[PDB]
């Protein structure tokens, strides 16, 4: 099967009525879209929870996701946690959840407690794992791209069989790493699929003082790879677009550049303010298509969603950040000296010196 | 009337944009939201979008364009949103900005301005809390300079407008807000290329900018608790920065102290530090000591103690007082 | 009349037996035509003094340009000079020359005498005109595509009813600055054109190992503009959808992203081995595609070359190199406290002190 | 046995990709070109274009996606044409490079080298003779080093490819056949900051490193010829630079001269300087003098009058030994 690529209307296969729309049966078991439903809620409800963690001041800083669950679900589902390789960048933390990290190394990070195991290194929203192949989230926008290219063409040469996904937000398409390192992916025809999160804003700049192509999948056509539009607010849509580029990116064909359409519905981040550059006139109509009510009634219209169930997901889950956040928060604040480690493998002789000019501060 | 940094660089753009219409304000969410730290706030509404806007999220794009515009007939105050941001774009920096003039024996020139938010205290990270002007300082062909007070926010920002030759401004974050001074709202400029005795002092001098100033300044007044008088000299501009202040203040006291919240090694206090050596040898009776950011990437968690405390200035300054 | 976007087939206006094959009737007098074929000629005639100037010594570096003299040429009189601005790279003399640019500026900067206006600051092949708006090119491939954008987007809110035009290889288009600039120029709709002389190589590199697009034109869909694939050995085609793409421009229509086919007939440089890493198959296929005998056939067909002229115009050419040259030389050796000189406006403390150094040496 | 620098970094490369089948080279031009400074000449024929291969024209690229293989299991050798053109790949250089072992508290590492012909005295003018070191010594979680014999060349670039920690390895293109040295066939390694006596003497201290080694040995030749005798030491590794060997010499000296053809302000000589300076004070019978490429682009034109000169290092000597 394959879908098509360039796409004036973004892919679908939810009806509004909750109707399968793909021109190929659908193949996931109850058990697997069930999960995609309990990880969106589990998605929405860890970004509910970062809300409070600001008020509380538990954390200095949240990037809010509500409104790309369908999409980072999808993602973590489309690949193998564990075995491929994901380069995110700061709103992931849904994707973060859904690939398997633990809630406690990801509030860890957030609250900067020795449960991060990036160590408090960064602010929040930077969280990395080296057991689930989460290249560690770097602050320049786009810069994981070039990096993402590589490790690909590392799968590559080494037959691995691994496909290195990279994500980013529409914003990032308009740097230039962006585009450098898609090209040499493309050139090298390495299995690595760019996918473009686009809830058409960047901070407050929109899509239209952003770039000038129609859509980011019309940008595939500069590095002759496919470019999909897909409506990611559709958890299925965005499963199976991405899951195709990857196998795709796995058999040696090449990159894909999948661009998933939702919205941010909160602010940029807790150091913004939303209500400073966007009709609620448009909020709202996006705010009708929150992708977690839209699956709600594909499984219900199959027998695979029940209120009963729904409250059951939902305490197991607010169970599990409750005890994350313990984990995190009796970890303990990380030790001053961690300051200068991991500058290099080990201290040189600088760094010995500075860490023992810090101590008599101490 | 006092104001805060942010309010004294906001008049300043709008002061300069009201007499020169070339003058036209670009970067990342400048326009409509005012900036993040709002230091454009109100300039669109006033000025309009060919004078304020918001463009691509492209440092290279915004330097590069910003270096053309210059070169053809504006006069471009961009924004990097944060200095740490300045990378994507080093090339348009270094490579078209700082050599346009030389390299085209002076056919062409660069009268642009490159601001951007600065320094840590403010718990950025690895990307929201760097200080690079080392890298500007060493690159040929750029002024540069960092304010630390309201009032040489505007002053020096007027004056950057003003001066032909292309100029990198840093902004200390953490002293946006911190404090409320007197800012003149009548038409002045300060000269760039001179540095600002903060307090006179004749015991220790204290070279510093920027970010660090209210360290400093509390580290001088503990000092003069105890009966010793530190001279202290917020240099401002960068490049080219105040010999003769320098110098004139190091020959009176003969003890010095330079600080700063930038990395440590090939620093711009190293700079300063090794041309004190080369030329006051004479008139040293201490070894120049830095106090600077650690040779590390700027860390989250202890954002508190990269910054230079009082403490740490406190016992450089009592090493040099004591030998 | 308009050209196709995004061609299967390159864009050629110029017939194998030199036919036209324009839907449009050719609109251009005999005597612009000849202009045409003259100013490539001297481009190619320079390209092959400089040749002369690396065996002597005279100058360094050279960056051959023969076989791009048709798509140079075609710039050079698309656009208004003196009124548009150029954004060329270091493979630009061809259309350096064609903008008007004098002999004795492009030779004393290859030269580094006091002939060059850029005062021998850089190595040779970089030219740059206050005059001519042909902002001095800087080696950093690409990097002039940035400022090129800016230019554009001042002479869109200042409304000089300028263009700016903006001149790079084939590899050129891989750098992150180049996607970065021309996004910046499309979403503002800027005055500016972006050209590529795409020879199918970036020193060694070839086209296949620099970007996996079919071709350079297609890139112009990740910025929604026009995108042209054209003949850049056919200096009529190139003329006329360089021209067309210009005229969008100065009405206020953005930017455009225009391909010229070319083919680099010496070796990426003197510091370079051509016959290394090119099969002459290909070497061969192209030299019997030299624009100018070409352009040639073309003119001989309509009455407007004959051998007579062609010796005159040769030796016209040949003279004015000799004269431009002599200039170049005579300027003399620039100084060396040149040396110290435009860093800034004025000399800071520290240039004043290291100018004393040097002095005293 | 004998050979140029070209011919040991070759042999160096040759030796570690036979070693190692992770060990991949890429950049530009550096397959069946062979590079344009042959250092990668025949390694394409010999191990396939999986393990050498030509990348696109971006730095960002080839940098960014150097730093991808080596975080995945890879030890790439990136190559950047000229050390002119590393900025615009500079983001992925000092952001994802240089800080991930860091930013990710180790989970992460970078054992990548990114190799790049540098330094001026070839008539370069502007991006053919930069030597931005600096940059990178500023830059914390970046190895640097800079060789300037065939003999150091291939013992050092084997000790980067071995080493973990990224390595930005620097060499002088000037240098790269301006001599013929004894380079063994056998495996050896050289240790990544330790400095190189290249001359033993107790009047004078000379520091130098890289591109300026000719002029500074010969300078070295002539004092003492004039009963002079001058120690040089030749740092090799700029960060981590060897502390030791620098403070015993001077110590011993009592006077010291930097030199280095990178432009002066906040250049890596400045920091050398400024630490002598702060912990040596005592030991100083002169001021540090340093003797180093001017406050300007590099120019074609006075190409020769830039790079120093034997002269210019001799007036220094003069200075230091005279005060
Ligand atoms: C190189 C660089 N420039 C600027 C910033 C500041 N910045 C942080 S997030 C952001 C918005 C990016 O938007 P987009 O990629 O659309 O992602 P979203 O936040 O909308 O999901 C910007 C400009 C940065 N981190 N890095
Ligand atoms: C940023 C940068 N990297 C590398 C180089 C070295 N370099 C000079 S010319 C060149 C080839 C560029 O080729 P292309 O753009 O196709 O132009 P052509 O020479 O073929 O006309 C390269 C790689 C450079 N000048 N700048
Ligand atoms: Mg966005
Ligand atoms: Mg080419």
């Amino acid at each position: 099967h394959r879908f098509e690529t360039f796409t004036e209307e973004p892919i679908r296969l939810i009806g509004e009525e909750g109707e399968w729309l793909g021109d190929f049966p659908l193949d996931l078991e109850g058990e697997k879209l069930r999960r995609l439903y309990r990880d969106m809620l589990a998605a929405r409800m860890l970004d509910e929870r970062y809300t409070i963690l600001i008020r509380t001041g538990k954390t200095s800083f949240i990037a809010p996701a509500a409104g790309h669950e369908a999409a980072q679900v999808a993602i973590a589902h489309a690949i193998r946690p564990g075995f491929d390789w994901v380069f995110p960048y700061y709103r992931d933390h849904g994707l973060a959840l859904a690939l398997g990290i633990p809630l406690k190394e990801l509030l860890g990070q957030m609250l900067a407690t020795k449960a991060d195991p990036n160590k408090g290194r960064q602010m929040p929203e930077h969280p990395g794992s080296k057991a689930l192949n989460f290249f560690t989230v770097a602050s320049p926008i786009a810069s994981h791209v070039p990096p993402a290219a590589g490790a690909a063409i590392s799968m590559k040469l080494l037959r691995t069989g691994q496909v290195a996904v990279c994500t980013f937000g529409d914003g990032a398409t308009s740097e230039g790493d962006w585009y450098a390192g898609i090209n040499f992916a493309a050139v090298q025809g390495a299995p690595a699929v760019f996918i473009a999160e686009n809830n058409f804003y960047a901070i407050s700049v929109d899509y239209r003082h952003q770039t000038h192509s129609p859509t980011i999948a019309d940008k595939a056509h500069a590095f002759g790879i496919p470019g999909y539009l897909v409506d990611g607010m559709d958890v299925l849509a965005s499963y199976y677009v991405v899951k195709e580029a990857v196998e795709r990116a796995r058999r040696g064909e090449g990159p894909s550049l999948v661009e998933l359409r939702v919205y941010r519905y909160g602010p940029h981040s807790s150091a913004d303010d939303d209500s400073r550059y966007r009709p609620k006139e448009e909020v709202a109509f996006w705010r009708k298509k929150d992708p977690i009510p839209r699956f709600r009634r594909f499984l219900e219209a199959r027998g695979l969603w029940n209120e009963e169930w729904e409250e059951d997901v939902r305490e197991e889950i607010r169970a599990e950040l409750e005890r994350g956040l313990k984990e995190a928060e009796e970890a303990g604040p990380v030790p001053p000296e961690w300051m200068f480690e991991d500058v290099f493998a080990e201290k040189p002789w600088h760094l010995l010196r500075q860490e023992a000019l810090l101590k008599e501060e101490l | 009337a006092l104001m805060t940094m942010v309010q004294a660089l906001n008049r300043a753009l709008d002061e300069e944009m009201a007499k020169d219409p070339r003058v036209v304000v670009l970067g990342e969410d400048v326009g409509k939201r005012g900036g993040v730290f709002l230091v454009t706030e109100g300039l669109l509404q006033k000025y309009g979008p060919d004078r304020v806007m918001d463009t691509p999220l492209s440092e290279a794009a915004i330097v590069g364009a910003a270096l053309g515009m210059a070169a053809h007939g504006l006069r471009p105050v961009a924004e990097i949103q944060f200095a740490d941001y300045i990378f994507p774009g080093f090339d348009q920096l270094v490579s078209q900005v700082a050599k346009l003039r030389y390299r085209s024996g002076g056919q062409f020139t660069a009268p642009l301005v490159v601001r951007m938010p600065s320094g840590g205290g403010v718990r950025g990270g690895h990307h929201h809390s760097q200080s690079p002007e080392a890298h500007f300082v060493h690159t040929a062909g750029l002024k540069v300079v960092a304010v630390s007070t309201p009032y040489d926010a505007k002053g020096l920002l007027k004056a950057a407008i003003r001066d032909e030759d292309p100029v990198v401004f840093l902004e200390p974050k953490r002293l946006y807000r911190s404090v409320k001074e007197e800012v003149p709202e009548e038409d002045y400029t300060l000269p760039i290329g001179k540095a600002a005795l903060r307090r006179e002092g004749k015991d220790l001098t204290l070279i510093c900018y920027g970010t660090v100033m209210p360290e400093v300044l509390q580290a001088a007044a503990e000092l003069a608790k105890a009966g010793v008088s530190a001279e202290v000299l917020d240099l401002r501009t960068l490049m080219p920065w105040d010999y003769e202040a320098v110098m004139n203040s190091v020959a009176k006291t003969g003890r010095v102290v330079l600080v700063s919240d930038a990395p440590r090694h090939a620093s711009f206090v190293s700079e300063v530090a090794a041309t004190i050596a080369e030329d006051l040898l004479d008139m040293l009776l201490a070894p120049p000591i830095r106090v600077t950011g650690f040779d590390t990437p700027y860390p989250y968690a202890q954002d508190k103690l990269y910054l230079p405390t009082v403490t740490r200035i406190l016992n450089a300054a009592k090493r040099a007082l004591d030998y």
